[PDB]
């Protein structure tokens, strides 16, 4: 058939919109690029590896939720609000309450849980990314000021700063410590 | 925002104390070049920049084991404040 | 098609000119001060947007391009 | 009927690089929805009547697109030296050269322009029709890089020499008193002298040279031959 | 239903023409990228999730409009105009009255204007209002971009790009202010009251 | 053609004349500070920025509303030449 | 449009005061150490910077709590000027 | 037919997804563009070339594993669990062992140790990429030292440091040394 | 069969990688921007031109290889292995045979492209240093005549770049290395 | 991380030796031209043996 497969491709049209906006992948995708730009590196890992690492880390807290949809399932029109409470206990845990009640004013419904969760994962990722930005401003200023102690006023410090930026990231092994840090906030 | 206002003062207090040590060692021997030559002058202007660069990399070779651990500790502390 | 590529590029050069006048004074005053390591896009892009809302050019380009092909009253 | 797709895919191959290169036809002023409709209208409108034929016809098109984009590369390289001498570009070791390229793309487009462009493209099929193995004629291609640079340098020759005299005279001003910071004092004034000097010859000289450097259809035999 | 799958696929390529022009998604998506460019970010978060949050906020004011057409809607001549009368009394609110007379010529209580005459003026009025409220967001960040660039110039470090320093400060000025939720509260209260 | 020449002669004239007052108010206070440094010997090269910031930010303060009515008067004219 | 010229004048007034307060503190340490080095010669280029960094980080300690409030209240005033 | 074409063209968008997560391309291309970062050049050799080079080497090592998987090929969903034991042996040798037990806590599942291999591969690529960075740093200050020893304090050192940054790389001919060493970390002759 | 037209989409998106990998454009595109970094003006000649000339120059070298493959043309896959012989005798003359066999024993068509491209980046980086050498003499001989005068503080870059730019076009540079680079490959003129 | 420490301190050792030796000498360039390329090429020869193995 064709219509029973086109409606499945319309389901696959909606699937990147849910996986990019209404789940944990919104939080995971920000921090790997914020540490990419924090180290003085323009584009050099990828945009494809970081979006695959954060997605493979994103399904670790998604597959325990979505397995009950395979367990559970105009008859199908009323059942989909019945057997979808497992995602709503995840969208009520990390979303702010007054942002949920404001969207319900202008058990709570799911359509108000989508942008209130999405507008909180960006703010919490910005708060994590600032603390990641902080130990590199110090190394950017102390290697750019000992040149000013000498007669090196025409000297861009970004070629001496960059090796200390990533050796202070492999000494703190900040990729696996950050993946293990982002997992214990969910599991 | 106590951790925000603590990490901002700790970052600027660690800038003042990490960039103050090779700056004072860059001008102790810079004053010991100019004050020493008050007798038998023979003064040339570009001469003390070589000794000031050797005096900077000398004290950096001493404090290289301490400058790393004061950044290793604050680096491990600032991510633990963000995640947990 | 080629005579409207020529006419639309003729309108777009005139539209282009005021902003370039903004960018060449912004890049001059950031060189008067010693701020040569500073991109002038991050300063000009606010003050390049006031020239399009105090002049309400969205209601002026569409007001003129309709009058080139049709007329009122 | 069904062979017109191949007769319009052979026209598209020659026309497309020229569109890619010219400043009033690139992706900045021609988005994706109307772009692939113009080049089939022009390619069907210029037709005079096997994988590597589309690569041979693409190589003749890249040679034609560089020859039609000859007078705008000179004005852009003029702007990059005027903008380089006043400052504003040493952060990599622009805003001014995009204005001279936009100006020359209009002062070329008013008098003539698209008539001599499609005249060159229509005389191209009178000497290098396909299935005759045309070729871009290597021994004049080797001086093409040199010609644009020479034209740009001669064109920009006043403003560089005036900014050089402003640097010798400001270097002489520091020998009388070295506590001036004369590196940054010149940086405030060279962007006003690079505008005042170019104001005296912007109008009478510059719109002539765009009509002087324009490539015409009479010089196609010196740049394209046939193997057959 | 092969006469109806063309009526489904054309509707599925007609809603991207209408939602992207004639709803509040126009004003919503522009400010999210202008505040994305005000901080100094290029790839964060993406171009995809910013149309997702703006689409979820776009149906918060369009679902009360769409339900009136679902209950109500050669007899289909006058059947469509009252099914869109709940959409055309909304388009007179956020457009310019002099501009819709410019498209109607080239009172309003006794006769509502034509539906094809005010949808371009609604689109131009939301692009203009998005450019106006987008200019306001740029100003605080520009102040903290000129301060650090003139403090490093108070010292002798003229060869130092301030983008490596201004980017921490710009996103603590957006999270101590609670910026992302503050823009979405004003965007909802500009259309639907609390 | 004669309007394309006029609009290009005026865009360079307005760039020259709007960058005139902030670049001559930051020149006298770049030269008189160093002439004070010629009388009393000072070897601080980063000194006249403290006056140059107040000079440019106070010259852009009094003539702030004046620039808007030269940009709007030229920007409304060039679109009338474009469309009509 | 009367609030667009108020937000622009508040921004131009705010940059001159925020970048002016550490500028005078960087100016007086550029002055007094050079006037201490023009009579008691002790000629050195590092000695003004070695105390200028201390004066800048000291006034950033004492004005870090004030800069966040003068930026947070202006940022909150702008969004309510923009939306409503 | 078409029902396999929609199962294959939806699979064809997943072919760079294994390259960016499961193969060794995520270590070759990082060292290949950090050489460009360390030398001081911006678009030499134009990293569209460098991705094709690192893909060639990655494909070369990848082939012996993909060869025997096609030799091998619900109860037919369980044929895939033992069909990729040659792939599963590959990312056991190079991943972190004590990270997979953290992933399976929440003969291992292939969804578990697949981010652990890419995590240990980006860590090793940043360690090798820092190793290359260290000699040039010394090359920079031995130019600015002699330039401050003369009276050329205003002359920028980037026009003199860049000539001796790339003769140290060609006399050492590191384009063959890195390319032979990254093959010798996996393969054998 | 629409899969045969999907294979044309396997050609229009892959031909920039084959030109950037196995065609001599790799040698021209490196040295052209390398002399531009040697001059000191990073916006002239404006990389659209430097890629146009480097693509048209390489379309004179690849044409005697592509023409003989056209006049010639696993059962019908045994037709193409003789068609690529004209490209295979080309990939042995300019690659080293300490790298040719190394990607084999661990000549094939897939075993010579990762060795030819690494031999062209090596053969381009030691030409660009020789090109680098006269310029360093120029900006070291113009920066030392200022210190002989009372010009210890003025910046020599704004004086170095016009005296380096009017000498290279007056001595006909860009028609001397464009000839000398194509004389390595083909019988030019 | 001992090969990260040894390689991270041989760089600071060579900056003190190489950049600081004509400081004490000048406080003649052909005899100092051949010395610097021997040490930088051998330190780069060693850091690949510590890198790729």
């Amino acid at each position: 058939n064709d219509i029973s497969l086109i409606a499945l491709l319309a389901f696959s049209t909606l699937l990147p919109f849910i996986i990019a906006s209404g789940t944990c992948f919104v939080k995971f995708s920000i921090v790997f690029v914020m540490v990419r730009n924090a180290l003085g590196l323009q584009q050099i890992p990828s945009n494809m590896t970081l979006n695959g690492v954060a997605l493979l880390l994103s399904m670790f807290v998604m597959w325990p939720i979505m397995h009950d949809a395979y367990v559970y399932f105009s008859s199908l029109s009323k059942h989909v609000d019945e057997g979808l409470d497992g995602y709503r206990d995840y969208l009520i845990k990390y979303s702010d309450r007054e942002l949920v009640q404001f969207f319900e004013n202008a058990k709570p419904s799911i359509f108000a849980l989508l942008p209130a969760y999405a507008l909180s994962e960006i703010k919490s990722a910005f708060k994590i990314g600032f603390y990641l930005y902080l130990p590199f401003v110090v190394v950017d200023l102390v290697v750019s000021s000992v040149l000013l102690a000498l007669g090196m006023m025409m000297m861009s410090p970004v070629t001496i700063s960059t090796p200390i930026k990533l050796v202070l990231f492999v000494a703190l092994d900040g990729w696996t410590l950050l993946s293990k840090g982002l997992i214990l906030q969910y599991m | 925002m106590d951790d925000l206002v603590f990490a901002g003062n700790k970052a600027l207090y660690l800038v003042l104390i990490l960039s103050g040590w090779p700056t004072i060692v860059a001008t102790i021997i810079g004053l010991l070049v100019g004050l020493f030559q008050t007798v038998t002058q023979l003064q040339e202007q570009t001469l003390p920049f070589g000794i000031k660069l050797l005096g900077v990399c000398l004290c950096l070779f001493l404090l290289s084991g301490w400058y790393g651990e004061v950044l290793l500790s604050y680096g491990r502390q600032v991510i633990f404040l963000a995640l947990a | 098609a080629l005579s409207e590529i020529k006419s639309a590029f003729k309108i777009g050069f005139y539209l282009y000119l005021p902003f370039v006048v903004v960018d060449l004074v912004v890049s001059s005053v950031l060189l008067a001060l010693g701020m040569m390591m500073m991109s002038p896009v991050t300063i000009s892009t606010p003050i390049k947007l006031v020239l399009f809302v105090a002049l309400d050019g969205w209601t002026l380009l569409s007001k003129g391009l309709i009058l080139q092909y049709m007329d009122i009253a | 009927i069904h062979h017109l797709v191949a007769s319009a895919a052979l026209g598209f191959a020659r026309v497309a690089p020229i569109f890619f290169f010219l400043p009033f036809l690139n992706s900045g002023v021609l988005s994706g929805a109307p772009r692939n409709a113009i080049i089939i209208l022009v390619a069907l409108g210029v037709w005079p009547h096997m994988i590597p034929l589309v690569l041979q016809e693409a190589a003749v098109g890249v040679m034609l697109g560089c020859l039609l984009s000859w007078p705008f590369w000179v004005m852009h390289a003029l702007g990059c030296i005027i903008d380089n001498q006043r400052g504003a570009t040493l952060s990599s070791s622009s805003e001014m050269a995009n204005f001279l390229n936009m100006f020359a793309a209009v002062v070329y487009l008013q008098n003539g322009g698209l008539v001599t462009m499609v005249d060159v493209l229509n005389k191209s099929y009178q000497l290098c029709d396909p299935m005759n193995e045309c070729t871009p004629s290597l021994p004049p291609l080797l001086t093409f890089i040199n010609q644009v640079a020479q034209n740009a340098l001669v064109l920009a020759s006043p403003v560089v020499l005036v900014l050089l005299l402003s640097e010798v005279f400001l270097g002489l001003l520091s020998r009388f008193a070295p506590q001036m910071n004369a590196f940054a004092i010149s940086l405030t004034v060279k962007s006003g002298i690079a505008v005042l000097i170019m104001l005296l010859y912007f109008s009478p000289v510059l719109p002539d040279n765009v009509l002087r450097l324009s490539f015409q259809a009479t010089g196609l035999s010196s740049w394209f031959y046939e193997r057959g």
